[PDB]
RNA sequence: CCCUGACGGUAUCUAACCAGAAAGCCACGGCUAACUACGUGCCAGCAGCCGCGGUAAUACGUAGGUGGCAAGCGUUGUCCGGAUUUAUUGGGCGUAAAGCGAGCGCAGGCGGUUUCUUAAGUCUGAUGUGAAAGCCCCCGGCUCAACCGGGGAGGGUCAUUGG
RNA sequence: UGAGAGUUUGAUCCUGGCUCAGGACGAACGCUGGCGGCGUGCCUAAUACAUGCAAGUCGAACGCUUCUUGGAAAGAGGAGUGGCGGACGGGUGAGUAACACGUGGGUAACCUACCCAUCAGAGGGGGAUAACACUUGGAAACAGGUGCUAAUACCGCAUAACAGUUUAUGCCGCAUGGCAUAAGAGUGAAAGGCGCUUUCGGGUGUCGCUGAUGGAUGGACCCGCGGUGCAUUAGCUAGUUGGUGAGGUAACGGCUCACCAAGGCCACGAUGCAUAGCCGACCUGAGAGGGUGAUCGGCCACACUGGGACUGAGACACGGCCCAGACUCCUACGGGAGGCAGCAGUAGGGAAUCUUCGGCAAUGGACGAAAGUCUGACCGAGC
């Protein structure tokens, strides 16, 4: 069950998040497999970086994402991509 | 904490003004206390040394932390000398930067407008004293509320403006040129003894 | 115990026990049953050969021995009699 | 089989053992505070299909798997023969 | 399109009023910056090491003054430095501490000149790896700073393969 | 980026010890205290633990039963059979001087639920049981007996070999051997639920079910080299070291057996005794070094003390079972119950270390088709 979600790097009340692989038993903030992007929950439009040619190679071996990553995969025009090689060939 | 005692008694006991000329060491030229002016033998090399830093902290009245951590952040530079170069970060400061430009008379006076929130850096006011001042930023006077009694009078009576300061008199806007020289800055002390002080610290 | 779903997996368990090992026991006995057979050089030879091997397989899909013992066994079994 | 396995030199030590040979492979390395260098020195075990080889010989051996308790080497090549 | 905040009426911003509520701890004979009075009389006491105290004590106890730091200041305990005082870097053995009373010798350590060869040590190139956070370098965000984020270097006595 | 000083003498130079001037800390205590921000807070007894909470979920797998609106459909409760989860997350450092850990390799001796892809199936039968109803013994915890009932619960019959193994062929490798293709022999599975079209339509969407192969992820084993004191600790081994075969395991192997032999390790420190979780890192130093392994991340070990297995993809199991032991508690004397080194909290030890708080709004985790339910992880507040 290997996942893609958020991990918490801020201070106190200023989060901020690492956009992450992981094997899905491991601790929120301890072991992963690699970092792949990140994002900002304040920036009123929030920031996202991310590599985006990881993120389709780890999603066509089955990783699978969270709630709020599968938002911001999308808005990024990573799930239509994801969805023409996969449903189309 | 600052300070708040008599000022005065503190240039008597560094030997060197600290009020921008005017005389505190006009009568009585010697130390306070019973033993003042019957003074006494020599002072050892580590008095002088003593004494240079003393009269380099209480130039711009700032507390013994502080002033460390100033020094060991201009030995990160190394281009130039170490003593110029702290010297001159310490010029940078917004305290420096109100007492040079001609608002206050004092750097006491010119402290409590900069804690007060009197004055903007770039339009944003800015409290803290210790501010770090970049070249070529304009400061301004809180055009809100400018019309205060000794601002006013002190932006008149000009004792001295230098040749690395720019100002304008009636927007009251002044800036860094470029950065000064110990030529331009107080050739008098010293920037050696000061470095030997905290090689055994 | 005290957990209300500790307490269940006590009573899973034992009958999952209870059957499991009914079952390991009927294929002993077959294995059993043909090697003291071949061991006496009787007729009826053969077909208790092949109970013995379908008695291993049958004891593979239903979780008691692992895949690798199955293969071992059918093995063994096969360089005594055929 | 693109990945390769460790092969070693030395001389043989024993060889009483049947089918099994002592091989004790010998190496200089330095000291950690002062700078020297000695010698230093570690014994293998390698299995022999047929009890050939005996002392003096300088041999090859390989690594395989765990063959007993405590070889872990197979005898590649006799290079250079004692007389 | 529509729908959700425990913190919490929290941070923050604006108006009025008032210098009014907000400074202490250690030291001052030499090391080591900072001295005069009075009390007491080898007593009462002080000391990290030198050492003070028996009538004019800058060394004890108070007062006035002065020095260092400051919302802290001193004291005890533990570790590295100063300590070349275990010395690879980096010490010595006539008299200061220190050549076995003398030989013979197994293992070990070190070895004259030179031609060809080898490549174990030695030197060098390329590839893999040495997680993240830390120390460090550049850049950026919180009014500044602590702190927070992005990109790098560094760290092997390491492995493989070619000179 | 390498600063020194006092102190042996009547005076000196050298040798030499002792002391001081710098840093830092999970610190304690004396005097004294205005605020904000970010962090930190049982180092001692791995001592004994009152009280609350820390792991459940699924009615779209299955039969029952109670209500609110004699036949009525929905909403809200109750226990039960069945699936999955409880091996994660969270705590502590007692044991351990060894493949435990670090770094570098090997497996032609290996396993892997949920997740992604590919190929092929999904046929037809049977016997039960909890619940429920009645009933016995019980101080209780709880046990039995009779009768009826369901399924994705359970069991046989069919069909499937692409799996393993043996034979021939071709190619190949570092011994054992590996890959691909052809045959031959014995054998092995499976389950439905919710929808759409519904002329009988007999079709179909989706989630589940069985066999085989890959990926991913997680685990297992073997090896080189590296990190502690004592020689006022020199001999240690009898499944011990090797061979033949047999059993056994995911798997190679003295792993365990029967037989055969007499080997193995040690001054390059075996054996024994004492102390210690290991590392990224942290403090100090000009460097070489020296001293620590608290907050945070990784690996290991343990769970009142000591043995064992069972279920399961995975445990010899942190809020599971069985036996023994010490301790504590309830009893009608026949007997029963328990394990804070989870979060708070208490008594005790100590120079010494916090609230019996709010919430799942955010990030992660379990189950469910989903709304959701659970979460002392965690996000916040208090000293």
């Amino acid at each position: 069950a290997v996942k893609i979600r958020l991990k918490r790097m801020g201070s106190k009340k200023s989060p901020f998040y690492r956009i992450v692989v992981a094997d899905s038993r491991s601790p929120r903030d301890g072991r992963f497999i690699e970092t792949v992007g990140t994002y900002n929950p304040l920036k009123d439009p929030a920031e996202v970086v991310l590599k985006e040619d990881l993120v389709l190679d780890w999603l066509s071996k089955g990783a699978q994402p969270s709630d709020t990553v599968r938002n911001i995969l999308s808005k990024e025009g990573v799930m239509k991509k994801h969805h023409e090689a996969k449903n189309v060939k | 904490s600052r300070y708040t005692g008599p000022s005065w008694k503190v240039s008597r006991r560094l030997g060197i003004s600290l009020s921008g000329t005017g005389k505190e060491l006009a009568r009585r030229p010697y130390k306070p206390g019973q033993h003042g002016p019957n003074s006494r033998g020599k002072v050892s090399e580590y008095g002088m040394q003593l004494t240079e830093k003393q009269k380099l902290r209480h130039m711009y009245g700032m507390n013994e932390r502080q002033f460390r951590t100033l020094f060991i952040k201009a030995s990160k530079i190394k281009e130039g000398k170490h003593g110029v170069n702290f010297m001159v970060l310490l010029e940078q400061r917004l305290d420096n930067v109100v007492y040079r430009l001609g608002l206050a008379t004092t750097r006491r006076q010119a402290r409590q407008l900069v804690n007060h929130g009197h004055i903007t850096v770039d339009g944003k006011r800015v409290d803290i004293p210790s501010y770090h001042v970049e070249v070529g930023q304009v400061i301004g006077v809180r055009e809100k509320s400018q019309n205060i009694s000794t601002i006013k009078e002190a932006v008149e009576a000009t004792v001295g403006r230098p040749a690395f300061v720019s100002f304008d008199t009636e927007k009251l806007e002044g800036s860094f040129t470029r950065l000064p020289e110990r030529d331009e800055l107080y050739p008098e002390i010293d920037e050696a003894l000061v470095v030997e002080y905290y090689n055994q610290k | 115990p005290n957990i209300e779903s500790a307490i269940k997996r006590v009573r899973t368990s034992a009958n999952a026990n209870a059957k499991n090992s009914s079952q390991t026991n009927a294929m002993r006995t077959a294995i059993k049953k043909f090697e003291e057979a071949v061991a006496a050089g009787a007729d009826n030879v053969d077909a208790l050969y092949n109970e013995a091997v379908k008695a291993v397989d049958m004891a593979a899909t239903k979780g008691l021995i692992h895949k690798n013992k199955a293969n071992r066994d059918k093995i063994r079994l096969s360089k005594l009699a055929k | 089989e693109r990945n390769q396995r460790k092969v070693y030199q030395g001389r043989v030590v024993s060889d009483k053992m049947d089918k099994t040979i002592t091989v004790v492979v010998e190496t200089k390395k330095n000291h950690p505070i002062y700078g020297k260098r000695m010698k230093y020195s570690k014994k293998y075990k390698a299995h022999d299909e047929n009890n050939t080889a005996k002392v003096g010989d300088i041999v090859k051996i390989m690594e395989t798997r765990p063959l007993s308790a405590t070889k872990r080497f197979r005898l590649l090549e006799v290079v250079e023969e004692a007389v």
